[PDB]
Formats: structure tokens, sequence, C-alpha cells
DNA sequence: ACCGCTTAAACGCACGTA
DNA sequence: TACGTGCGTTTAAGCGGT
């Protein structure tokens, strides 16, 4: 039976998702998360649809960029695998 | 009348985080990344939403608008185009 | 009788805020309950939102 | 907010190897 | 030795109506 070697399909996915623009997190859980977080700041809140979509576009753009920097940190350490310490270095240097 | 308390962050699933990382150009991913990512996401969301709601409250509204979010993002140096 | 502040934790007050209330010296839901907002706010690491959540959930419990 | 149906994605596991 | 790949199962996201 056929099996691709470790890495081939990963690269295929990179090309695939860098080619496209669709949101990568599921709508409903993201919305649920947003409402949960919002509740600890202000009671009785409602949300415009486009407000939740705005938050998702912003969040996903942020995470993708962070993963770019994280990847650079992993490669810097002569690895190809990203690890929490890569994220933490990236966020420290960003001033986060 | 009642509506129940909930916990959500785990709804941002492993394959979703993987897709985000792929778009970020990542080829291989440690198992510990996912939880880490979730924490990071939560912090981000919290900050933005905290500001957004502040704007909402100033306008004496109960509905967070797209503009509330846009202003929060702008004032955090993360300008977003497309939702004005 | 008493309502130990532990039960407040199931209402969804985070456990760190309950530890801050015990450090302040509040050990029961009775203790948080019959106090105004400002008592909990003056405690280190407690915002006005957490104090409102505590009083509301304590009024649910008490 | 809810009901129902569908199906594709998630998940658990086995295994080999990078 | 931990992670990628593949496969069978199950779970829930998605879509459509109201």
């Amino acid at each position: 039976p056929h099996r691709y070697r470790p890495g081939t399909v990963a690269l295929r996915e990179i090309r695939r998702y860098q080619k496209s623009t669709e949101l990568l997190i599921r709508k409903l859980p993201f919305q649920r998360l947003v409402r949960e977080i919002a509740q600890d700041f202000k009671t009785d809140l409602r949300f415009q649809s486009s407000a939740v979509m705005a938050l998702q576009e912003a969040c996903e753009a942020y995470l993708v960029g962070l993963f770019e920097d994280t990847n650079l940190c992993a490669i810097h350490a002569k690895r190809v695998t990203i690890m929490p310490k890569d994220i933490q270095l990236a966020r420290r240097i960003r001033g986060e | 009348h009642r509506k129940v308390l909930r916990d959500n962050i785990q709804g941002i699933t492993k394959p979703a985080i993987r897709r985000l990382a792929r778009r970020g150009g990542v080829k291989r991913i440690s198992g510990l990344i996912y939880e880490e990512t979730r924490g990071v996401l939560k912090v981000f969301l919290e900050n933005v939403i905290r500001d957004a709601v502040t704007y909402t409250e100033h306008a004496k509204r109960k509905t967070v608008t797209a503009m509330d979010v846009v202003y929060a993002l702008k004032r955090q140096g993360r300008t977003l185009y497309g939702f004005g | 009788g008493p309502q130990p502040i532990s039960r407040l934790e199931q209402c969804g007050i985070n456990a760190n805020d309950v530890k801050k209330l015990e450090e302040a010296g509040f050990h029961t839901v009775e203790a948080v309950a019959y106090a105004p907002k400002k008592e909990l706010i003056n405690i280190k690491g407690i915002s006005e939102a957490k104090a409102d959540k505590i009083l509301a959930e304590a009024a649910k419990l008490v």
C-alpha cells in the first residue's frame, strides 16, 4: 500500500495553506471562546457578526505570523521542529 | 430562567493549530506546542477584547461592533483592514 | 450556619481569587457575601469585575 | 436556540524511522 | 524515542430551515 515519507505531506500542506486565505479555526468554538473571555470584562454583552469575524481574522493573522517567527527560531537552533521555547523566544524578542 | 457556565479554549483544536502553523511555514511540530499556542491565543484575545469592550462601554452600548474591535486592534499596533 | 468559601469556587470564581480572599482572611461564602464590593477590590490581585462576580455568585449561594 | 441529517474531520492506535 | 504516516472508528462541525 502507498505511504508518503515523513515530511512530504507536511510540505504539501504548507504549500496548500499558504496558497489559500480561508479561516483555519472553526467558527463556533472561536465564537464561544470570544463570548467567554468577553464575559469577564463586561456583563450582558452582545456581538455584531462582523465583530467576531474581525477578531478571528486578527487572531489567525497573529498566530500565523508568530509561527513564522517561531519557525525561524527553531531553524536558528538547527532544528526543523518548533517547540514551546521557540515560541517563548519569539514572544520575548517581540516585546510580548 | 438560567443559562449555564462553560469552558472553551480546548475547542481550538490540534488540527486547526496545525493548519495555522502550516500557513506559517512550519514543517514539524512538537506535541507540547498546542497547549502553548492556546495560552498564547488566550492572552491575545483577552487583551484585544478588553479594549474592544471598553470602547463599547464608552459608547453606552451592549453590542460590541466591528469598529470597537478595529479600534482596539489599531491602538495595539495591529491595524486591521477590511471591517470599517 | 457557615458557607465555606470553597463552594464559591464552583460558581466560577477562579481559585486564585479564593486564595486571595483567604489571605485577606475570608474563609467562607458568608465572609465574602456580607461585604460591599470595595472590601474585595482592596485585596491584592482582585479587580472590580472579580468582586462583582464574587458578590453575585455569593448571593446565589447565600 | 434549536432539530436533523451528512460527512469530513478528529481521534486513537500501530509501526517504523528520521 | 518521539513524531510522521496510514487506517478504522467516532464525533461534531457544517448546512439548511425555522
